[PDB]
């Protein structure tokens, strides 16, 4: 009985939880009466009677110590300022110090302290929560493609994914006004440059999907124009090699928040709708130097003289 | 038949299906386009040649009524140069063989070059005669329960049905009803098919004994029951006493030689006598418990009450969509609910339309009761799932808002599923068939404004009925087994049940004569609120200690003032309430023991005790002021100052709080403290108070996750939070539909699905777990959801002066003053 109460202070303060610490208070309190009147008189009861009775006491503030909130720079100015001492500095990165270091500061009396910490940890929570979601959201989240005649992968229903992305830059962006959140400024900053380089990266994806889909559905199958425009096929064939390479090596990624990892990614990306444009304004040299080899086609329009 | 040529029909409904999945459209991600219903079976039609396309004749109609946009990707087509025009993809040739069909009745939204390019056909009058149209109903008729029941006795029925009614006298008994006063009436031709379905049906329902009578008996019978049966359908939205008044007319023009139609007349058959005459005067008693004050699933038996159930469950039994009409307060959609869901056949599916419900929230909603099953006789189906019939509650159909050239886009659906028993879906582009889901609705009349006047397409193929106030006395009744439940608590006042319901009702009744829309358009008294006074007695009475008869008369009085006058302006209006309040007392009181009952006069509050009681008013001042006091030194520091109309305020505030739906209108002008008083007093009770940070971009998706997370922390974690919603924070009608909904309902109906559904029900296991709770039932876990926030959700509305639109369309909106 007393062992257990000795066993619930030594226990870690990650694997103390505020349910288990009820339930076991609860099973205390019920057992105390089971005494027999020996062991009342003996000093046994009175010492687990009284610590019972204070961490009834403090329930509350455990209650609100253990949300997720509290970071170890919290519980290191907590020990500092409250206790006047310091716990190992490898137990207290992964919380394992035990319940007493806890009590020992008078958390009663030290209401007030806990409570300002408590409140700015939280303040700092709001955005720690919602760096989670990104972070494990953003972590995987690839895009689905198919095949179009046996051809490149293109991405399915994109463009959902790509507001996700946008939206997520939204409140990253927004939760850079906060009261307690210089923890993970570095972290921030980190999160901040992967999500730019990505919306860059899909901002022209769009453009360059847009534009090899257009010209694919010029060049690539229909020998004419091919050997109409040799130079420009020839180059929009090797733009279609490598930007195939390019998302194979995004695709068996498996990871699109990595993919701004791969070297000569965004490089790639900025060359190959560069020359996209580039073709597709000589496409339209070349359509409108027929147009004027032949006036009645203007009548016709781009698809039906393609 | 004349050319021996097949024919193919496809008949699509215009503003049911949108250009995106009519036409089909290129996906903005590949530039594929989508097929589209009409391009579909066009493609169909013409490419593939493996069906009989040459041989036969292609027959497309549009049964909706069509506008330019949509054959503005037709006129082409409907050019002669024959040739479809896509916006994207090669162009389709159509054939000769492919004709084109258009209905409708309006031609405000047709540009005559259509009318130029199309051939109109008119009809200025009746295709045929009424006695032509029945005669061809009961064939119908006659064709569809031959194949099901036995055939000579079908045709000894049917013998008797021609013998028994003749047209000549139905002529008359037609035009006079045509001489009478109807609510979304449509001419008698419409409700004939009513009329005659539901007399069939219910004829066919009385088969078994049909063997072992005297003919001359069942001619009688035979006799009764079409009567009935035109009563019912023909005048279903009569006043009532205009029902009477017909009733006398048929009995008079209607053969005499028959067994004479009664108002309150129903055969009680039994299998232990040829029990077929008629019977009335049935009412049985009821008792009740005290705690059953508010459950609304609770409904009263009267006369009006039980025939209203009978006549609903046989016209169900009929198979016929039916529409409900009737006054705000006429009680139609908890009646309803008592009468659908004992049922031991149907089954309940209470749908709220909004402003704009789309379609497939509709699907959906079937969905969560049917499923998908691939037949031969109509390819996929969604018949029902479980064995007892599926009807769905639709509610309030006049509310959706038409389109930019009118009509209502789901309305024209209900149209389809309850005419055509189906309808297309829209990715597979292939006709499904619905299995006997019956479509019911209720919807106040056009009169109150805010209400489209319904389409006659839609009325016509329905059944309308109409249900008033039921009178003056059988609320009398109702109020008084309430009284007496109520007075369950208390036994030292049993014999006193009489006395309150009758002043009740008198009051409510001279409410209703005083106050009208001609003051200001919210003067509406119902019995909803006579309802919510005996529930507030109820409470009052149950947190309160023993009352003498002197304290229960103060605190009905109490109530009296909170339900009734605290929507009341002026000083004049407030004091000829309270002499109103005076003679009704003085009338059906004999005790002669109060003193003053004015509402500076009465002062009853739970917040100075744990007891609801009349109280002091220095003792209350004083409490306020140290409340007030603390708040200067924690909550925002704004110089305010007391007064009795503030107090009193408060008092209303905390009642309205203390409630189970703390659903709250307050109406006044700016700066006077509504906004902060109100977080006064939820401080008071130690609630929590969120409130909508808008902008001026802030679309429906801000609104949205607040809303949500409101919720979550009532429900996850039942923080009993209070929601603050001003004039500013409604701009939008989107957020406003939203909030219309989640009053008239209780829980988000677009959201709860997928991952919010999923988290949704592992909520509601971890908290039934961490409660100790055994409950996992899922419509139960719905209901047990509903439950909670119901409990645990209190929004307050503060709103500017009335005279504002957006204001005016704030007390005009249904649900909120309802
Ligand atoms: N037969 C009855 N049994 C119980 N309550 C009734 C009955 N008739 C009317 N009422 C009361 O009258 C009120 C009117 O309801 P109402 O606002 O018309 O509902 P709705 O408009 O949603 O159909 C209801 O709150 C109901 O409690
Ligand atoms: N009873 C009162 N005594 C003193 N000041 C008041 C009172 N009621 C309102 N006010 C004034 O109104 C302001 C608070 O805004 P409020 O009246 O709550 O806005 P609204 O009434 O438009 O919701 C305060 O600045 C205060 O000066």
């Amino acid at each position: 009985l007393w062992e257990d109460v000795q066993r619930t202070f030594e226990t870690p303060w990650c694997r103390v939880d505020v349910l288990l610490l009820q339930s076991d208070l609860a099973n205390f309190l019920r057992r105390a009466d089971e005494l027999p009147r020996a062991v009342k008189q003996f000093e046994m009861y009175k010492s687990l009677f009284s610590q019972v009775n204070m961490l009834t006491s403090v329930n509350k503030i455990l209650v609100e110590l253990k949300d997720g909130a509290l970071k170890p720079r919290h519980w290191n100015m907590i020990f500092r300022d409250i206790g006047k001492r310091q716990i190992q500095k490898n137990l207290l990165d992964k919380l394992e110090f035990s319940l007493k270091d806890v009590m020992v500061l008078n958390l009663t009396l030290n209401e007030i302290l806990l409570t300002k910490i408590i409140e700015r940890a939280q303040k700092e929570f709001v955005i720690e929560k919602s760096l989670n979601r990104i972070k494990k959201f953003w972590k995987e989240a690839q895009y689905e493609v198919i095949e179009h005649s046996s051809g490149l992968k293109l991405v399915r229903e994109w463009d959902v994914l790509e507001q996700a992305c946008k939206e997520d830059l939204e409140e990253l962006v927004s939760m850079k006004a906060s009261n307690y959140y210089k923890i993970f400024e570095q972290d921030c900053l980190d999160l901040e440059s992967k999500l730019t380089k990505l919306s860059e990266i899909q901002v022209n994806w769009v453009e360059v999907q847009f534009y090899w889909l257009d010209l694919y559905g010029i060049l690539g199958e229909n020998l004419d124009i091919q050997n109409f425009l040799p130079l420009e096929t020839s180059k929009f064939k090797s733009l279609t090699s490598e930007y195939k390479m390019i998302t194979t090596r995004a695709f068996q990624l498996d990871t699109t928040i990595e993919v701004i990892h791969i070297p000569n990614f965004d490089t790639t990306l900025k060359l190959t709708i560069d020359s996209l444009k580039m073709i597709k304004s000589s496409l339209s040299t070349f359509l409108e130097r027929q147009r004027r080899q032949f006036p009645r086609f203007y009548f016709l329009g781009n698809d039906d003289l393609l | 038949i004349f050319d021996g040529h097949a024919n193919v029909v496809y008949v699509i409904d215009t503003k049911v299906l949108t250009k995106e999945s009519l036409y089909g459209s290129m996906l903005k991600a590949t530039l594929e386009w989508r097929d589209g219903l009409f391009t579909s079976i066009l493609r169909r039609v013409n490419d593939d040649i493996t069906g009989t396309f040459k041989n036969s004749r292609i027959w497309v109609v549009f049964d909706s009524d069509l506008d330019p946009e949509y054959v503005e990707a037709m006129n082409s087509v409907l050019d002669d140069n024959k040739i479809l025009t896509l916006p994207n993809g090669e162009r389709l040739p159509i054939p000769p063989n492919f004709r084109i069909l258009f209905e409708t009745d309006n031609l405000d939204h047709t540009t005559p070059a259509t009318i130029t390019r199309c051939g109109l056909l008119w009809f200025s009058t009746d295709v045929c005669s009424i006695s032509s149209k029945i005669d061809h109903l009961l064939n119908k008729s006659y064709e569809a329960l031959d194949n099901k029941l036995s055939m000579f006795e079908l045709d000894k029925l049917k013998d008797l049905i021609s013998d028994s009614f003749d047209m000549a006298s139905l002529t008359n008994i037609f035009t006079c009803s045509n001489d009478l006063v109807h609510i979304l009436g449509v001419r008698t031709f419409n409700k004939l098919e009513t009329a005659v379905q539901l007399a069939v049906h219910l004829i066919s329902s009385y088969r078994q004994w049909f063997q072992n009578l005297d003919d001359k008996s069942l001619k009688d019978v035979i006799t009764l029951l079409i009567k009935r049966s035109l009563l019912y359908a023909l005048a279903g939205d009569s006043t009532g006493e205009s029902q009477r008044a017909f009733i006398q007319t048929i009995n008079t023009y209607f053969g005499h030689d028959s067994q004479e139609l009664s108002d309150y007349s129903t055969i009680v058959i039994a299998n232990d006598k040829l029990s077929f005459s008629s019977f009335c005067s049935e009412i049985p008693s009821v008792s009740l418990e005290a705690h059953e004050v508010m459950r609304p699933d609770i409904v009263i038996p009267t006369i009006d009450t039980i025939k209203h159930e009978k006549i609903f469950y046989d016209l169900l039994n009929s198979k016929r969509g039916i529409i409900l009409c009737g006054p705000p307060g006429s009680g139609k959609t908890m009646i309803m609910n008592n009468a659908l869901r004992n049922s031991s056949l149907y089954d309940v599916v209470g749908i709220n339309f909004s402003k704009d419900t789309t379609t497939e929230h509709i699907l959906s909603a079937l969905h969560r009761h049917t499923n998908y099953v691939t037949t031969s006789k109509g390819l996929t189906l969604l018949p029902k799932s479980d064995i007892k019939n599926l009807v769905l509650f639709c509610d309030e159909i006049n509310l959706p808002k038409l389109d930019k050239y009118g009509s209502q886009n789901v309305v024209l659906f209900l149209r389809q599923l309850m005419e055509k028993q189906g309808f297309w879906k829209t990715p597979e582009n292939k006709w499904v068939t619905i299995e006997r889901i019956h479509i019911v609705g209720a919807c106040n009349p056009p009169t109150d404004p805010g209400r489209i006047p319904m389409s006659e397409r839609f009325t016509r193929h329905a059944a309308i009925l109409y249900l008033g106030y039921p009178s003056g006395k059988s609320l009398s009744q109702i109020y008084e087994i309430y009284y007496k439940a109520i007075f369950k608590l208390v036994p030292e006042f049993r014999s006193y049940t009489e006395p309150f319901a009758r002043a009740s009702v008198h009051l409510y009744n001279e409410c209703k004569a005083r106050y009208s829309t001609g003051l200001q358009s919210h003067y509406l008294f119902s019995p909803r609120e006579l309802t919510r006074l005996v529930r507030g007695v109820y409470t009052a009475i149950n947190t309160g200690p023993r009352q003498t008869l002197r304290s229960l008369i103060r605190l009905w009085a109490y109530e009296a003032w909170r339900i009734f006058a605290d929507r009341l302006v002026g000083v004049k209006e407030k004091n000829s309430f309270e002499q109103l309040l005076y003679e009704t007392v003085d009338k059906y009181l004999p005790n002669q023991d109060l003193g003053n009952i004015s509402s500076t006069s009465l002062l009853f509050s739970g917040l100075l005790s744990l007891d609801f009681k009349e109280v002091n008013k220095t003792d209350l001042v004083n409490f306020i002021e140290e409340r007030f006091k603390t708040f200067c030194d924690e909550e925002l520091e704004v110089p305010m100052v007391i007064h009795e109309s503030m107090v009193d305020h408060i008092l209303r505030i905390d009642r309205a709080l203390k409630q189970v739906q703390g659903h709250m209108m307050l109406i006044g002008a700016s700066r006077t403290g509504k906004t902060i008083l109100t977080r006064f007093v939820a401080w008071l009770n130690g609630l929590k108070i969120v409130q909508p940070k808008i902008h001026r971009h802030s679309n429906l998706s801000d609104f949205d996750m607040i809303l949500k997370k409101a919720i979550s922390d009532c429900s996850l974690k039942e923080s009993r939070t209070c929601l603050i919603i001003d004039e500013s924070n409604i701009l939008e009608t989107a957020f406003l539909e939203r909030m219309n909904t989640l009053l008239a309902n209780a829980d988000i109906p677009d959201l709860f699905q997928g991952e919010e559904y999923d988290k949704l029900l592992n909520n509601l296991r971890n908290k039934t777990r961490s409660l100790g709770l055994l409950l996992d039932t899922e419509q139960e876990l719905y209901d047990w959801f509903v439950g909670e926030i119901a409990k645990n959700l209190h929004v307050v509305f503060t709103i500017c002066d009335p005279t504002n639109n957006k204001s005016s369309a704030m007390i005009s909106s249904p649900a909120l003053f309802n």
